[PDB]
């Protein structure tokens, strides 16, 4: 069969008949209007459909055009700096060819721009015979003067090569390769379908070891994450989030930045589309904007909740397929509170049993089969590439309370959590990161990084956590540690982002600050065990030396840790007085 | 005058401060601990119909 | 000699796809947990148990879920037995998948015997007791709680706590003939690399049979795993005769794994969405432990549950709290103290401490030390408790020696360090150290034909 | 003889009762104590020993015969009983033998089926209605009784019946009262005129 007729809806649900080769959740199209359905129930010839849309004005016997393809995106050439929804329609897209400013409700536009054409060239040794299996690159299409869209082979064919594309335009349906394989000779163009429920496959997975250096001075040194790692944040109105979303796409050692606002507000959306088409990057040439790298899944409240709930599912294959070209993608869920709220009327609509706190049964099991899509793994291909997936997801807990069944179930399976205070926001401490409640599971898999390169780092961090740590009991009710203490929390680890310098700093420069405020406690540490008020008075200057290390601009590159050689001897000198 | 006033406000400090120690760790985490009971005695009803 | 060679029908005559569960029509009949073999139209396999038949109806459920099944296309393709896992003394430093099937590139096994998974209930007059005591060398498990080899005992946990970093080592240092099978159900990418690299250490990957199943695996394959590794540890012990360690990561994340299978199902909801019949499928693969009359084998099981809200109140301790024969209680606040093994010795109690002690066994002392190590704990406790009230110098001389004891005793008796095993006798002349800051008479738990001996030393 | 489990032993007259029960325990005998022909519960969480009360039940009673019943409990709790008790001799006219004499252990484990837990109930009073009618001050542990209560739930369940609070059918009041009512001190049936006691000691686990 072809086409199935409607045979009542009663609500958003629509139990199709005439569908006998309908499989499970697959995506139709109920009416003239073609609203996206999902296929959920299958009764024999019938099929109970849900209806992503307002179901509002269709007849019994309008034509359900099935599809035979699951819920799933377009992974091609054309997806950076493209805006989707979360059933990955291009927002930016359907403004223009539309010219309106309300979503038509019926629209099927393609989600990659078939009119675009790009620069492809072939793999170059990929011969024609020659046998290719499933993740080889196949050619390498500019996308921009960043990112080299390398076409890839689909996972699921292979064979040998018959008919392959010289080097030149072409468009999105232009068909570029021709595989023999036994039976038929398959062909398919430079755009492959993937599913968002089905993990992308791949070798095998190897344990993250490279930092993230996002670039603050109290991230990347104190509570480190590490590429292909998971991380929660807090998602209160200002704590931070505007600064954490927009450092570690700007200033991170990552290739992409995949951000998926998954039902977040009306207005706050906004700003996000208003902010996000406006940054700059500086890159070893002249700056360039951040749309170069950046795709967008934006997504009201005010959107269907199949597509509020798949938003997550969508920023996750997009960043699934951006790892098995080589790159090193970071995606920033924010937040993960607005999709477990979205889950709860997708499982509410099918009166299913409620288990804890009005969410489904499987809130835990969802949650951990997404932040497990998350690592650092050598991809699928010939060519032996390695990739990986960073993910980042805000936690809005209603009232900040940490006592819930999806934060707890969060912090469960997060490595990484930069608590973000809102009491640190009142007091203009910036960044506001909580440094007794936040912690890293990532301390031991970086010490081998932290040896081989950058081998003064660790006897710091595990000493200068406990000066933190004695600090808090003694300002309950050691005086030496009280004032090194206060200057660890004033330079170190409050950092201004509007600082020409201090917006950015590399981890050569962290290093160096934690290294003379160590040197200048352990010394002083000595320094009484032999007077305190004459070291805080007769030693002014170099505390004005400490104070002052964190202007080091980027001119100054060598320099920076020139003065770190001349300020650290400057106190070996006044210790012996 | 103030010598018999400077040992009879230690005696009346410590009778109130016990009696913030005694609100602060004793009778407001019983109460605590009992609204977090009647949330899930609620809930646990709220899913049997 | 005996075996079926009926061949096998192949049904195309699915009815109803609701959630993960295929309602067949057709079928002549069918038995009641019958493995069926799905053929996906675009040529992926999977099977399902029969959950139950009506009639000609045969409601089977898929393992590796539903998602892709037609009505027309697809072609179940029954078998006419129960799940007969294939086991064998082979299987023993393979790391296999969650179902039935090998990780390392290793080939399928070949199988002495088919043994079915949900065994059958060892006769009570012939399950001899346990008493041979096994030594962990944890001080909070080996001496103050004391497990005997054959006890079943849960790890009582949290999320963030190091279970998975203390269950590996009383499974690197308990104590040539000692087996262990190991059942990874929910765990991380991390925890099922950091207990595949942890006994590839300790030359131990020659008696370990490793089930990982991973947090992208599929939901109802978390039922059969921990079932597998119970009757693959009743073939290396009871019909092998050696003594296997069973260790359950993530009990927890077993029932979660029950409660959502149960609620597609539609059944009579328990406490907080737990089914009804969470007690028995949690006794099922539990009371698998103990030693029989006629075998030298043995089987122990250390399972680990997290649970949800650091609440023992809630169903996953509780239950398992009722079945087990004790539990051990690891705390969070001591972990926020970098105590070691963050054990607490209050809420954790071993059922089978008054067998495997005495003068046969270990010392004598030991079984009444353990009596009054809880008492100067019970009332130290309640000293802090105090403290927090009235004032840090309200205190009389008894409850200062109470509050002098219960800082010593978490940094003395408990922290061993992660690489550091030390005997019951070491725990004891530790131990007793601890009641020497003491003064006489306040012992009342140690009568006085015991106390003579020790204290004076 | 072949007697129906779910049919209440018939009997003469009951009679008050007037004897109590010596347990040994000093708070059970002192400041509640029990009579031979009473009902008694033990609730409790777990790790309390709501077991070892009912095993010095079963060890140092002033009863006749001793019927034991484990519903839902331990396999290593019933191979303990049958183990030691061998081994524990009492007196009764100057000679010494073992209390497995006068115990009868009716055992049905958590591994074992749950549709037997309605079974192993009426078994273990049946046998002891009839121990009864000999004359002799029958005592009976339940053990415990709560998992007999998970038995009606999961077999409502099967059979659709609309739950009662917290998931158990409406009935469950019912089937409570009809077995410890069974319990009291009594003058049997038959001419020799002789006077026994059933008393019910049902272990709760909620
Ligand atoms: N009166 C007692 N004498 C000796 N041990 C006791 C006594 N009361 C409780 N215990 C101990 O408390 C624990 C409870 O055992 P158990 O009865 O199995 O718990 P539960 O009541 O949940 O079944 C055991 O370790 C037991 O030895
Ligand atoms: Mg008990």
């Amino acid at each position: 069969s072809t086409f199935g007729y409607v045979h009542g809806v009663s609500g958003p649900v629509v139990t199709a008949c005439d569908m006998a080769g309908a499989a499970m959740y697959e995506l139709v199209r109920v009416g003239h209007s073609e609203l996206v359905g999902e296929i959920i129930r299958l009764e024999g010839d019938m099929a109970t459909i849900q209806v992503y849309e307002e179901t509002s004005g269709v007849s019994v016997g309008d034509p359900v055009l099935r599809t035979g393809k699951p819920l799933s995106v377009e992974l091609g050439p054309g997806i950076m700096g493209a805006i989707f929804d979360g059933i990955q329609r291009p927002l930016s897209d359907i403004s223009s060819q539309t010219q309106s400013i309300y979503i038509p409700r019926g629209v099927n536009v393609s989600a990659l721009s078939r009119d675009v054409k790009w620069d492809f060239t072939p793999c170059k040794n990929l011969r024609v015979g020659s046998h290719i299996t499933g993740g080889d690159i196949y050619g390498i299409v500019n996308e921009n003067s960043l990112i080299k869209h390398k076409i890839m082979l689909p996972p699921r064919n292979r064979g040998t090569v018959t008919y392959i594309a010289p080097p030149g335009n072409y468009d999105t349906s232009d068909v570029v390769l021709e595989l023999e394989f036994e039976g038929i000779k398959e062909k398919f163009s430079m755009v492959q379908v993937w599913p968002v429920r089905q993990v992308r496959p791949v070798t095998e997975k190897l344990p993250a070891n490279h930092p993230l250096l996002t670039g603050q001075r109290v991230l990347d040194a104190l509570f480190p994450c590490v590429q292909g790692g998971t991380t929660a944040i807090p998602g209160a109105f200002g704590c931070g989030k505007t600064v954490i979303s927009q450092s570690l796409s700007k200033y991170s050692n990552s290739d992409v930045i995949i951000y998926v606002g998954c039902g977040e507000r009306g207005n706050e959306m906004s700003e996000v589309l208003r902010d996000f088409p406006e940054l700059t990057m500086e890159v070893d040439g002249k700056v360039e904007s951040i749309m170069k790298r950046t795709a967008l899944v934006a997504n009201t409240s005010n959107m269907p909740v199949a597509a509020r709930e798949a938003s997550i599912y969508t920023g996750i294959t997009l960043s699934e397929y951006f790892r098995d070209m080589g790159y090193h993608v970071s995606m920033m869920a924010d937040s993960t509170s607005r999709w477990a709220e979205a889950l709860r009327e997708i499982s509410g609509r099918l009166a299913e049993m409620p288990a804890d706190s009005g969410y489904p049964a499987y809130l835990g099991a969802r949650l951990a089969s997404f932040y497990e899509r998350a690592g650092r793994v050598k991809c699928l291909g010939n060519p032996e590439r390695e990739g990986s997936v960073s993910i980042v997801g805000a936690v809005s807990p209603p009232g900040g309370d940490f006592s819930d069944p999806v934060t707890s179930a969060t912090l469960g399976i997060v490595q990484v959590f930069w608590g973000l205070d809102k009491k640190l926001a009142q007091r203009k401490h910036f960044p506001s990161v909580n440094w007794l409640i936040s912690y890293s599971k990532y301390m031991r898999a970086l010490d081998e990084y932290y040896d081989k390169h950058f081998t003064e780092f660790v006897p710091l961090r595990t000493k200068a956590k406990e000066i933190l740590q004695e600090e808090e009991d003694l300002a309950e009710i050691d005086k030496i540690t009280l004032e090194v203490a206060k200057l660890i929390k004033d330079d170190f680890l409050q950092q201004n982002g509007y600082t020409p310098y201090d917006r950015f700093c590399p981890f050569y420069k962290t290093v160096g600050m934690l290294s003379n405020m160590i040197a200048f406690y352990d010394m002083a540490r000595r320094a009484v065990e032999t007077t305190w008020s004459i070291i805080r008075e007769h030693m002014g200057e170099i505390l004005y030396k400490l104070s002052s290390m964190k202007f080091k601009d980027p001119v100054k590159d060598g320099e920076a840790k020139i003065k770190a050689d001349y300020a650290q001897l400057l106190e070996d000198m006044q210790n012996a007085f | 005058s103030l010598q018999t006033s400077f040992v009879t406000l230690d005696e009346a400090i410590k009778i109130t401060n016990r009696r913030v120690n005694a609100i602060e760790h004793v009778i407001i985490p019983r109460i605590e601990r009992t609204l977090a009971y009647i949330i899930t005695e609620l809930d646990e009803r709220e899913r049997e119909e | 000699r005996n075996y079926l060679s009926q061949p096998r029908l192949t049904y195309k005559t699915v009815s109803g796809v609701n959630g993960p569960l295929v309602i067949l029509d057709h079928v002549k009949f069918p038995r009641y947990a019958e493995i069926v073999h799905l053929t996906l139209p675009d040529g992926t396999k999977r099977s399902g148990q029969v959950l139950e038949v009506s009639g000609s109806k045969a409601v089977v459920q898929v393992f590796e879920g539903t998602s892709g099944i037609d009505a027309k296309k697809t072609s179940c393709e029954f078998t006419g037995d129960i799940l007969r896992t294939p086991v064998s003394e082979d299987m023993l430093g393979r790391v296999f998948n969650g179902s039935g099937k090998p990780i390392d590139r290793g080939p399928v096994v070949l199988a002495e015997d088919f043994l079915d998974i949900m065994g059958q209930p060892i006769n009570p007059q012939c399950r001899i007791y346990p008493e041979e005591m096994i030594q962990t060398g944890i001080s909070a498990i080996d001496g103050m709680n004391s497990i005997a080899r054959g006890q079943k005992i849960p790890i009582f946990s949290a999320a963030g706590l190091p279970h998975n970093e203390i269950a590996a080592q009383i499974c690197r240092q308990a104590g040539e003939n000692f087996a262990i099978v190991f059942a990874a159900m929910g765990v991380n990418m991390e925890t099922a690399r950091f207990f595949k690299s942890d006994f590839e250490e300790n030359g131990s990957m020659d008696n370990v049979c490793l089930f990982l199943n991973l947090a992208n695996d599929p939901t109802i394959e978390r039922i059969i795993t921990p079932r597998l590794a119970l009757t693959t540890a009743e073939f290396l012990a009871y019909q092998c005769e050696k003594h296997v360690l069973v260790i359950l990561t993530d009990m927890s994340s077993y029932a979660e794994a029950l409660r959502e299978v149960s609620a597609a199902r539609e059944e009579v909801p328990g406490r907080r969405g737990f089914p009804g019949y969470m007690y028995t499928d949690l006794a099922t693969i539990y009371e698998r432990a103990g030693r029989v009359e006629g075998r030298n084998g043995s089987i122990t099981q250390i399972p680990i549950l997290t649970m949800p809200n650091d609440d023992i109140t809630h169903p996953i301790p509780d239950l398992t709290g009722y079945i087990t024969e004790g539990q051990i209680y690891v705390d969070r606040q001591l972990h926020n103290r970098q105590i070691y093994p963050p054990i607490n010795v209050l809420p954790s109690l071993s059922r089978l401490m008054k067998s495997a002690i005495g003068e046969g066994m270990t010392r004598k002392d030991h079984a009444d030390v353990s009596n009054q190590l809880y008492a100067c704990y019970a009332i130290g406790k309640d000293v802090q408790a105090m403290k927090a009230v009235v004032g840090e110098e309200a205190l009389t001389s008894d409850d200062l020696l109470y509050l002098e004891f219960l800082q010593k005793f978490e940094r003395n008796f408990i922290a061993q360090g992660p690489y550091e095993n030390r005997t019951v006798y070491e725990t004891l002349d530790i131990g007793w150290q601890l009641l020497r800051i003491f003064p006489k008479e306040m012992l009342k738990r140690i009568p006085q034909s015991t106390l003579s001996e020790f204290y004076p030393r």
